[PDB]
RNA sequence: CCCCGAAAGCUAUUUAGGUAGCGCCUCGGACGAAUACCAUAGGGGGUAGAGCACUGUUUCGGCACCGAUGCAAACUCCGAAUACCUAUGAGUACUAUCCGGGAGACAGACUGCGGGUGCUAACGUCCGUAGUCAAGAGGAAAACAAUCCAGACCGCCAGCUAAGGCCCCAAAAUCAUAGUUAAGUGGGAAACGAUGUGGGAAGGCAUAGACAGCUAUAGUCGAGUCGGCCUGCGCGGAAGAUGUAACGGG
């Protein structure tokens, strides 16, 4: 006979680009993420597809924050 | 004579001896407990 | 400052790519070779790093 | 050429007797080969024969260990089909002697003409005589 | 025999079975118990013959506890097939066991019976096997 | 008064999975003492001791005394590792009395 | 004659033993430590392991629930070592990047580690990762690309060593100390069986006389002995065709 599987589907290449205590500039992506994995702070922007991005020249810092206890990531300038 | 890798002892009546290298079982009283090998 | 006398014992020929390049980073260059280093955590990491093929005299 | 070679014309070979009463035959076999090639010597040369003569008396008193009196097997064959045959070692002992010592020392020594050659220098006889008085050998305990 | 009334997934990967048994090697239900002391793999036909001659051999006079079940897929190709076309059929089910496994438990008998039932059982298994019973600590 | 347990003095150096092995296999076994008033304490015992004391039901309940050179800690076992197919014991658990 | 020195991968193709761009090689120019190793400092994780708090599944009990117990690539309340990114620094290495001229190559193989597929079969097949061969000689493994040691500029009848070895074929100890084996085990093979022999801990009994036997519970007998557990080395289980042929030989 045959098989009825043997289909996917082609790479995103999510994931992390900027790691803590390096140096950004404004526009810098900072995370690539399906969902809200991570939500912004000061000086961070957010994209229609869950894209956050530095707003502002500085150095990136990532935190836990908050009653829910979820992970926010910032700028500090 | 049966001969079996696995020799054990029976009734009382018999003996476990080993002649030559090789393992046997003898009864006294039954003729037919005699077993060899194993 | 202190310095410490390594002596190569071993081949390096197939070896991983990193130990070779701490064999380098120390100036081995073949069995038998020796060399005099200064002692820091720095050149020590390395030798530790390559301690199977490496004798140290202190 | 400050190395030189040992002259065949100029070597010279002495002649022992050996009884072989009481003694083992591989560890006897051993010190035979070593004189029969002439590794004794500082005159040893490998292309060259430099050994020495050996008789051995009393052959059929040689031992054994262990019960490979009884199961250490000879065997030859006859190139016909199905011709192997087979004896042991209480057989041939009792029957060539000799046939034990050919093979105990050509096995030990080097094959090739010159090891044919050294193996012509040694004499078996089964009883405590030999013919071999007019060479004047002298006692060798090995 | 017993299997899984109902599964998510037909077919399973292969594994490897490592490590050891630290949880469920305590005497928990019974008085005496048979523990595994190799590693392997236990069919669901094995475990029946097991528990069917302890229980025969016991002539139904105190309770076992089975703490086994297949619950691992097995499958094989049918037969004069060449390699590739997909993954075959289910043919029967498993239980991997480790050393230290508890398999079967015996409660209300005495030590002597319960023991020589232990001995019949133990030449149907594929692995080597030990007898233990409660202790305090 | 009943189980008076030899002990000796477990250090850093024979502290750790390599030290732990080599100590079980020249047939010692690691043992821990905690309890109020004083900060744990680390020993060794004899593996043939622990096994015998560990056969009698009333070393359970009843109090050991384990002696450490001059020092003697009056407690009570509290916990014990086997190894789950040997069933050797590895490993013990002492609380001050 | 001298110098350097690959690849058998990704993507696309009426494409699959062809070809094109990229990756890997070489030469020139520009440019020079902006590079690499290691140490310290900062940073995300959801794998190994583990657990049942979600999803699913399993057994035993008391009232869909409660107590106990077990499992999971497509379960997670948890969670490493490594690996990866960034900054600073000692030492050692003409490193790293850019522009241009010329290529070859796009059929790989074995082995170790983590896996799918297969029968936890294949010198089988498909991925990731490291080594060797390819394109690499020398020594060892009897003979043996892919295993171990080791990288051949040329000559020496000089010396020291690695893997592996020192009774003879054949270079070096019939070397030294303390034990084990009797099976030529060494020098092929399991579940299982039973006695061999060495070592360790424990237990029953005993000249107010046990234990094997023989005589009417006794005793004319006179000290060890009965039964087990954990371990070292051995034994049986073991049948094929050309000729000993399962230590290379002695
Ligand atoms: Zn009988």
């Amino acid at each position: 006979g045959s098989t009825k599987n043997g289909r996917d589907s082609n790479p995103k290449m999510l994931g992390v680009k900027v790691y803590g205590g390096q140096t950004v500039t404004a526009g810098n992506i900072i995370v690539r993420q399906r969902g809200t994995e991570f939500h912004a702070g000061a000086n961070v922007g957010m994209g229609r597809d869950h894209t956050l991005f530095a707003t502002a020249d500085g150095v990136v810092k990532f935190e836990v924050k908050g009653q829910f206890g979820r992970r926010y990531v910032k700028v500090e300038t | 004579m049966k001969v079996q890798a696995s020799v054990k002892k029976i009734c009382g009546s018999c003996k476990v001896i080993r002649r030559n290298g090789v393992i046997r079982v003898i009864c006294s009283a039954e003729p037919r407990h005699k077993q060899r090998q194993g | 400052m202190k310095t410490i006398k390594v002596t190569q014992t071993k081949s390096s020929s197939h070896r991983l790519k990193n130990h070779k390049l701490c064999l380098q980073g120390l100036g081995l260059r073949r069995i038998g070779h020796t060399v005099e280093v200064q002692d820091t955590p720095s050149n020590r990491g390395m030798i530790n790093k390559v301690y199977y093929m490496v004798s140290v005299e202190e | 050429m400050k190395t030189l070679s040992a002259k065949p014309a100029e070597v010279q070979h002495d002649w022992f007797v050996v009884d072989a009463t009481g003694k083992t035959l591989g560890r006897l076999a051993t010190e035979i080969a070593r004189r029969l090639r002439g590794k004794h010597k500082t005159s040893y040369t490998p292309h060259v024969d430099t050994g020495d003569y050996i008789i051995v008396i009393n052959a059929e008193q040689v031992q054994v260990t262990g019960n490979k009196a009884l199961d250490k097997k000879y065997y030859r064959h006859t190139e016909f089909p199905g011709g192997l045959k087979e004896t042991n070692f209480e057989k041939l002992v009792a029957h060539k002697p000799e046939e034990i010592f050919e093979r105990a020392v050509k096995g030990m020594l080097p094959k090739g003409p010159l090891g044919y050659a050294m193996i012509k220098k040694m004499k078996v006889y089964a009883g405590s005589e030999h013919p071999h008085a007019a060479q004047q050998p002298q006692v060798l305990d090995i | 025999m017993l299997q899984p009334k109902r599964t998510k997934f037909r077919k399973v990967h292969k594994g490897r079975n490592t490590g050891l048994a630290h949880r469920g090697s305590t005497v928990s239900f019974g008085s005496i118990a048979i523990k595994a002391t190799e590693r392997g793999r236990m069919t669901a036909r094995q475990i029946e013959a097991a528990r069917r001659t302890i229980s025969r051999r016991i002539k139904r006079g105190g309770k076992i506890f089975i703490r086994v079940f297949p619950d691992k897929p097995i499958t094989e190709k049918p037969l004069e097939v060449r390699m590739g076309n997909g993954k075959g059929n289910v043919e029967y089910w498993v239980c991997e066991i480790k050393p230290g496994k508890i398999l079967y438990e015996i409660e209300g008998v005495n030590e002597d019976l319960a023991r020589e039932a232990f001995a019949l059982a133990a030449a149907k298994l594929p692995f080597k096997t030990t007898i233990v019973t409660r202790t305090v600590m | 008064a009943n189980f008076v347990l030899n002990a000796q003095a477990r250090a850093e150096d024979k502290q750790g999975k390599g030290a732990s092995r080599r100590l079980r296999r020249e047939s010692l076994v690691p043992a821990i003492i905690y309890g109020g008033n004083a900060e744990p304490v680390a020993v060794t015992l004899e593996l043939r001791e622990l096994v015998k004391a560990l056969e009698s039901n009333v070393f359970f309940e009843e109090v050991v005394e384990i002696k450490v050179g001059d020092k003697v800690e009056n407690v009570k076992i509290q916990a014990l590792q086997r190894h789950p197919a040997k069933n050797t014991p590895m490993h013990a658990d002492f609380k001050r009395a």
